[PDB]
């Protein structure tokens, strides 16, 4: 039970950011513009069983394009990105839709302005209009806060699954090993934690 | 008149507390974020073993589960006065049972001492 | 073994390339990577598309031919022009053949529809480079041909479709102006043939695939083709019944009817109303009687999301909204017409109760556009009262959170704080505001009425909820303004009354919790009342008080902002003595500052502290508000006097992390008292400002020495953050008040030499990873407001920050992002302000200057970009305010061209698309300087160019050659051709950008026309 998602969108609007957070829990604040796409499985617990999204996260830059239009085939569902702190991402997005379209007539696609978290926002809400008649669900998301961040997935799974009651469940937690103890020596352990006492933790003004 | 047609119910919560969780990629030498939600210390009725549960906002997904081993030790981090570091060798939230150094920040001072000594009454009842 | 395809030397195996192409995209793992890899390595070559014909004829996987005609999309678009006529015409019939060959496999044309249609955009690109010039008989051989065979027409109504879509919607970024009204005019001459071809399949079609193919194409048409082939054809009749009945035709029908209604029809002619009328009321019929009765539960229906119902229903929302918005006029005066206009509204009010945010947002326009019309258009609110009425009920109840009500409910069902800020909601509730205010004012006694019989039924409890008690709240508060302060009066009182009542009867934390932000919610929003009130202005900030010692933090924290709230309103009956009070209230207040604010989290203590300064700044006596002023920083100025003791007499006592903390709360809480004060906090800056300054170079010290000792490491120790914290705070209250400050002449003799001592040499002097980005904006502000005053002053920051800073941030465009935006900010400032300061540097430092500039350029940092363009825009204008003398002439021969090129560079690279207009503005007025001879002396060297030639000629020369080189792939007379443009056009900046629009076009490509850059000439 699988769905080939497809991720478009200006280069560092924040598509690779926002999966990777869907992967490991992590927050990239390094720009290291993908080069052609990258696939990523990615699941989600559901109340109607899991589901999984084949993540083609393409590249946004046109020198870094490689297949642009190639990699949408049989797509069965989209995001379109762009970033509310640069106009020229939103100027564009009908741009990504168009390819996008020509080549996945009727797929369920989102439409992702990313970095709502940065104080001075310059694509107000206001003008975030062309989804209406593009029949695009909208969200206001920031990857870097979380903001909104599941509810792409959760309104795709929605679509994908035809059930609109779908939610996210809790998955199920086995008791971990009892067996902690693994080598005798551990004399690699202390190496590792030596070295990640004295590397400071990021972000240490954020509320968490 | 003919009418109308996770596996943590076994377990008792200790302690719970709002956090963030990384781990350390050695590779990259830097800290990375694993989740952030809900830390919970839970005792499983039938053995007495306390594990730390941890799970993701809003997508549920478990950041966090291994057992709270008694040969574990809590350690400061240089640039935080409200997180733990420490090696853990069995985590299986990610499936199979990895090690990881893990490190762990709350949103006071408090919470990290409170933590602290409810981390170590954990590793206590893990003991017997 | 996959990168076989790579080697060309060989022939092509085709059976390997469709082992790599499904390996890619029915593949996983590291196999899809390297699978990847290869696909983009084959497509890049730059030859790979003599391999075209060969992957059509021979390969047996769809993707493998998609991806060849990706090959053949990128020679076209780029390369077409320098292949020789054989290869164009050989590559022309091999797309066209194929088409036809795939058209005529009925089982190819049902399942191969993706690569058909990438087939027909691959086409619609030979279009684009030989139609019709090198192709005059396109249209009546494809107009011909669709006879032939129903799968060749419908395929035909695609083709025409992506070429109506690339001349109309997509021209602008990807053609030349000339070339862009060349298309359009080419199909606009040939359109009668068109549309007869496709009115012809909408009156006899029988294919619904078909039909549909034919609408999609006529909605491409509606957004460009003349009024006439509408509305002087029977097609409106068409669309408004035939293709609303049956479903797979509806959408794409509705879509079509939304783009006529989008249009302004003339006013003066009757016939074209009848028309317009008509349309529309066949349209509202074929939904009541094969979609659903006006009276249906749209909302039930679009959250059962049956087939197309959301999408449906998403349409028919944008219809109606588009078509009444620009039409309901007609419907207005016509009594046979007032049933389908209030039809229309009452689906409109259905479609209102569906539960989805954006499509809430679609129908919340129309009723803005609908009840702003009502507000003013005379004789035209009574039509729509039953309408309106029942849009007040939908609004009051599915009012948004606004921001101030900090209290929500998580997924236990507790009562709790809010973990972060929501700005999605923020416009929503404005836009709600805006409708519901409109509402109460167009009908006030039912507004009350219905929000007073709601408020009944929440004592009584048979409609009691959080939900209900909030939604219903809220929409209270936020009509504040619409009533008589007698109605208001009456209104208030009820509300505030019955909402204590609630509070009463329920019992609870999470009960007291909702009902309490409500409270303070609304009163909140009523600041006249409370202004006429003072006995209950009074009870309520007592009550705030005593909610800033509750365990529930929502509520603490929404007491302390709702009391700023109702301060930055009322603070004037906070100042005077009211009648029956012994002392202004000010008094009160700061007397039990220490008792009121025990329990708060210092960041509310200084919020706290803030307000008591928005009330001390409304006495306009000197002596009293300074005593009050001293009186309110009693506490601060007390711990800080025995700091100083302490801290002075060793400088170890500041080790101590606690002290650290007590020092940072006590500068915050000055730095809040300023913020609201502004020039009224002088006197209490004074108090400080000396030893403040002194420990602003003692916690340097701490700092410094810490980092030798312990390592950069130690900057990110909480107790080197601390000591951090203090200075950018103590940095922050001298910007502050610098930012506010009437007297600039204490400012200049006071504040800034011991300002500029303290901090100046010790941001130089330490290591890059300690210097602190808030001195640059300090410094940003002492420029402001006194730069003019302070040249010595000016030079002393630049010789200070300049080199050191820009050492930081001239490695790469990532590291340090807060100094790289303040930095740029400075210089800006210094430039526009004190000019000289950058006259007095040595030749290296200018050249450094100019280097900064420049680079600036070259960052996609909107914030550096923009400072950037405009500093080289300032300093140009700077060089020219100074006339014909020897520094002037040295600058344009040294760097004109420099800034010159450097522009064309991030003009032309495609990385910085964003500065485009700020770019085109400096290149023109640099352009400009030569062709008004505003350069003194020549810009070439005596030996390099014939003696006497002008400056305009030498710079067609120099561009020339500099494109030329740049972009070897132009012509001389595509050069020639778009500089002789680019200087005439060098006033005109919308022309003068349209031809710079023009070149970024050419460059893309090979062959362009030249006499393209003609086309405003
Ligand atoms: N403030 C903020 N920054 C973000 C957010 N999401 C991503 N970023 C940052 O913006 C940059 C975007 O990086 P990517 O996710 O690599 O951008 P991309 O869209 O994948 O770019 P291409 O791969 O070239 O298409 C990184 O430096 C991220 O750290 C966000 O939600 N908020
Ligand atoms: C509960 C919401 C309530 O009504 N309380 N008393 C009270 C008295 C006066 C005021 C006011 F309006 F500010 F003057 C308020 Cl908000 N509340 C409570 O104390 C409960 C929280
Ligand atoms: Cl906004
Ligand atoms: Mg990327």
């Amino acid at each position: 039970v699988q769905f080939k998602l497809v991720l478009v969108g200006d280069g560092g609007t924040g598509k690779t950011t926002f999966v990777k957070r869907h992967l490991t829990g992590e927050f990239e604040k390094k720009y290291v513009a993908t080069l052609g796409v990258e696939v990523h499985p990615l699941v989600f617990h559901t109340n109607r069983g899991p589901i999984k999204f084949n993540v083609w996260d393409t590249a946004g830059q046109e020198k870094f394009g490689g297949l642009r239009d190639g990699y949408y085939i049989q797509a069965q569902c989209a995001i379109i990105m762009f970033d509310v702190t640069s106009r020229v991402t939103y100027k564009n997005v009908p741009n990504w839709h168009r390819d996008l379209v020509r080549v996945c007539e009727n797929i369920p696609i989102v439409l992702c302005g990313n970095k709502v978290d940065i104080k001075d926002r310059k694509v107000k809400a206001k003008s975030i209009v062309f989804h209406r008649k593009k029949n695009l669900q909208y969200y206001d998301i920031s990857a870097k806060s979380n903001y909104n961040f599941e509810k792409p997935f959760l309104w795709l799974a929605r679509k994908l699954i035809g059930d609109p009651n779908l939610e996210f469940v809790a998955m199920p937690a086995l008791a971990p090993p009892e067996v902690v103890m693994d080598p005798a020596l551990a004399a690699q352990y202390e190496h590792d934690l030596e070295v990640a006492q004295t590397t400071a933790l990021p972000d240490e003004d954020d509320d968490l | 008149f003919e009418p109308v047609v996770t596996m943590e119910e076994d377990e008792e919560v200790l302690y719970k507390v709002r956090a963030k969780l990384f781990r350390f990629d050695a590779d990259a030498k830097e800290w990375k974020e694993r989740g952030t939600g809900d830390c919970k210390f839970l005792k499983n009725k039938k053995t007495n073993k306390v594990r730390i549960l941890m799970r993701r906002d809003k997508t549920l997904k478990i950041c966090a589960n291994h057992i709270i081993a008694p040969e574990y030790t809590l350690k400061p981090n240089v640039g935080s006065d409200r997180s733990w570091v420490y090696a853990c060798t069995a985590d299986i939230a990610e499936g199979e049972a990895e090690a990881f150094t893990f490190a762990i920040r709350f949103g006071s001072k408090e919470n990290a001492d409170k933590f602290k000594e409810e981390f170590e009454k954990a590793q206590e009842i893990n003991k017997k | 073994s996959m990168e076989g395809i790579l080697d060309f030397s060989n022939d092509l195996d085709i059976a390997l390339l469709d082992q790599v192409v499904s390996t890619f995209y029915q593949g996983s793992g590291v196999q899809q990577k390297q699978a990847q890899e290869i696909l983009t390595k084959f497509q890049d070559n730059p030859d790979a598309w003599q391999k075209a014909d060969q992957i059509l004829q021979f390969s047996t996987n769809p993707q493998s031919k998609f991806i060849a005609l990706s090959i053949l999309d990128k020679l076209i678009t780029r390369k077409w022009k320098l292949l020789p006529n054989d290869h164009r015409i050989g590559i022309r019939n091999f797309v066209v053949g194929m088409i036809i060959s795939m058209c005529q496999d009925d089982e190819v044309f049902k399942t191969q529809k993706n690569l058909i249609n990438k087939s027909d955009l691959t086409l619609v690109q030979i279009l684009k480079q030989e139609w019709p010039q090198n192709w005059p008989e396109f249209i009546p051989e494809l107009i011909g041909s669709s006879s032939s065979s129903v799968n060749v027409c419908e395929n035909n109504m695609i083709v025409l479709k992506l070429l109506s879509e690339e001349v109309f919607d997509f021209s602008a970024e990807q053609m030349t102006q000339a070339k862009a009204l060349h298309l359009k005019n080419s199909m606009s001459k040939e359109f009668e043939q068109i549309f007869k071809l496709c009115f012809q399949v909408l009156e006899q079609g029988s294919s619904s695939s078909l039909i549909v193919a034919t609408l999609e194409s006529l909605l491409r048409y509606l957004h460009w083709i003349p009024y006439r082939y509408i509305y002087e054809t029977n097609i409106l009749e068409l669309l408004s019944t035939k293709f609303m009945t049956s479903p797979d035709t509806r959408a794409i029908t509705l879509k079509c009817l939304t783009e006529v209604s989008n249009l302004k029809i003339p006013q003066d002619n009757d016939l074209i109303k009848r028309q317009t009328v008509l349309f529309f009321q066949n349209t509202l019929q074929q939904i009541a009687t094969s979609v659903m009765p006006v009276t249906a539960d749209l909302k039930a229906t679009y959250a059962n999301a049956n087939g197309n119902d959301q999408s449906f229903l998403q349409d028919l929302a944008m219809f109606l909204t588009t078509y009444l918005a620009r039409n309901r006029a007609l419907l207005e005066s016509d009594e046979s017409l007032r049933e389908l206009l209030l039809n229309a509204h009452q689906y409109l009010i259905q479609l209102s109760k569906i539960e989805e945010r954006e499509l809430f947002k679609t129908t919340l326009d129309y009723w803005h556009n609908l009840v702003a019309d009502l507000f003013y258009e005379p004789l035209k609110k009574h039509i729509y009262e039953e309408i309106c009425s029942q849009l007040r009920l939908v609004i009051i109840e599915n009012m948004v959170r606004p921001e101030e009500v900090l209290v929500v409910e998580n997924d236990e069902g507790e009562i709790v704080r809010e973990f972060v800020k929501e700005s999605d909601t923020i416009q929503l509730y404005k836009s709600e505001r805006e409708v519901l205010v409109y509402l109460t004012h167009l009908n006030v006694i039912d507004t009350e009425e219905i929000m007073i019989s709601k408020l009944a039924r929440q004592i009584d409890g048979s409609e009691w909820s959080w939900h209900n008690i909030n939604t219903l709240s809220w929409a209270i508060g936020s009509i504040s303004g619409t009533m008589s302060e007698d109605t208001e009066k009456r209104f208030v009182v009820t509300v505030i009354k019955d909402l204590l009542g609630l509070c009463e009867q329920k019992r609870g934390k999470d009960n007291k919790a909702v009902v309490a932000s409500d409270i303070m919610y609304v009163v909140g929003q009523y600041p006249r009342f409370l202004k006429a009130h003072w006995n209950f202005l009074r009870t309520v900030i007592l009550k705030l008080f005593e909610f800033m010692h509750e365990t529930h933090e929502g509520v603490q924290d929404m007491a302390c902002d709702t009391f700023i709230k109702i301060v930055q309103k009322c603070k004037y009956h906070f100042v005077i003595q009211q009648p029956r009070e012994s002392e202004p209230f000010i008094q009160t207040i700061i007397r039990d500052i220490q008792k009121t604010t025990a329990d708060l989290q210092p960041q509310q203590v200084h919020t706290f502290y803030k307000a008591c300064g928005i009330i001390i700044s409304e006495e306009r006596s000197v002596a009293e508000r300074n005593r009050l002023l001293s009186d309110l920083m009693q506490l601060p100025n007390m711990a800080w006097d025995t700091i100083v003791e302490q801290s002075t007499a060793n400088p170890t006592l500041l080790l101590d992390s606690e002290t650290v903390k007590i020092i940072a709360n006590i500068i915050k809480t000055n730095v809040a008292v300023c913020t609201s004060m502004g020039a009224d906090f002088y006197p209490q800056l004074g108090h400080i400002y000396y030893n403040m300054l002194q420990l602003y170079r003692a916690v340097s010290s701490m700092i410094s020495a810490q980092v030798a000792a312990e390592g950069l490491i130690a900057t990110k120790t909480p107790k080197v953050r601390g000591l951090r914290t203090i200075k950018k705070e103590i940095l922050k209250l001298v910007e502050t008040y610098i930012s506010k400050a009437r007297n600039l002449d204490d400012v200049v003799k006071v504040l800034v030499e011991p300002l500029l001592n303290a901090v100046l040499e010790d941001y130089m002097n330490n290591v890059p990873d300690a210097r602190d980005a808030e001195v640059l904006n300090c410094m940003t502000t002492v420029v402001e407001k006194v730069g003019h005053m302070i040249p010595q002053g000016v030079i002393l920051i630049l010789q200070s920050v300049f080199e050191c800073t820009l050492d930081m941030i001239n490695k790469d465009f990532t590291e340090y992002p807060e100094h790289r935006v303040e930095f740029y900010k400075l210089l800006k400032v210094i430039n526009e302000k004190s000019f000289a300061a950058f006259l007095e540097l040595p030749p290296a430092a200018f050249k450094l200057f100019v280097d900064a500039i420049c680079w600036a350029f070259k960052h996609n940092n909107r914030d550096v970009e923009v400072n950037g363009l405009q500093i080289a825009l300032d300093l140009v204008k700077n060089i020219e305010r100074m006339g014909n003398v020897p520094f002037a002439n040295e600058f344009h021969k040294n760097y004109f061209f420099i800034f010159v090129s450097e522009t064309f560079f991030v003009l032309t690279d495609s990385d910085h698309k964003s500065g485009f207009s700020k770019q085109a503005l400096l290149l023109m007025k640099l352009i400009s300087l030569v062709y008004d001879n505003k350069i003194s002396v020549p810009l070439y060297q005596e030996a390099e160019v014939p003696q006497g030639t002008s400056n305009q000629v030498y710079l067609s020369q120099y561009l020339a050659n500099m494109l030329s080189n740049a972009f070897p792939h132009l012509t001389s007379e595509q050069i020639a051709s778009f500089l002789s443009a680019l200087t005439k056009q060098c006033k005109d900046l919308v022309v003068f950008k349209g031809t710079l629009r023009d070149f970024l076009v050419q460059i893309k490509e090979v062959g362009g026309d030249p006499t393209d850059y003609l086309f405003a000439e």
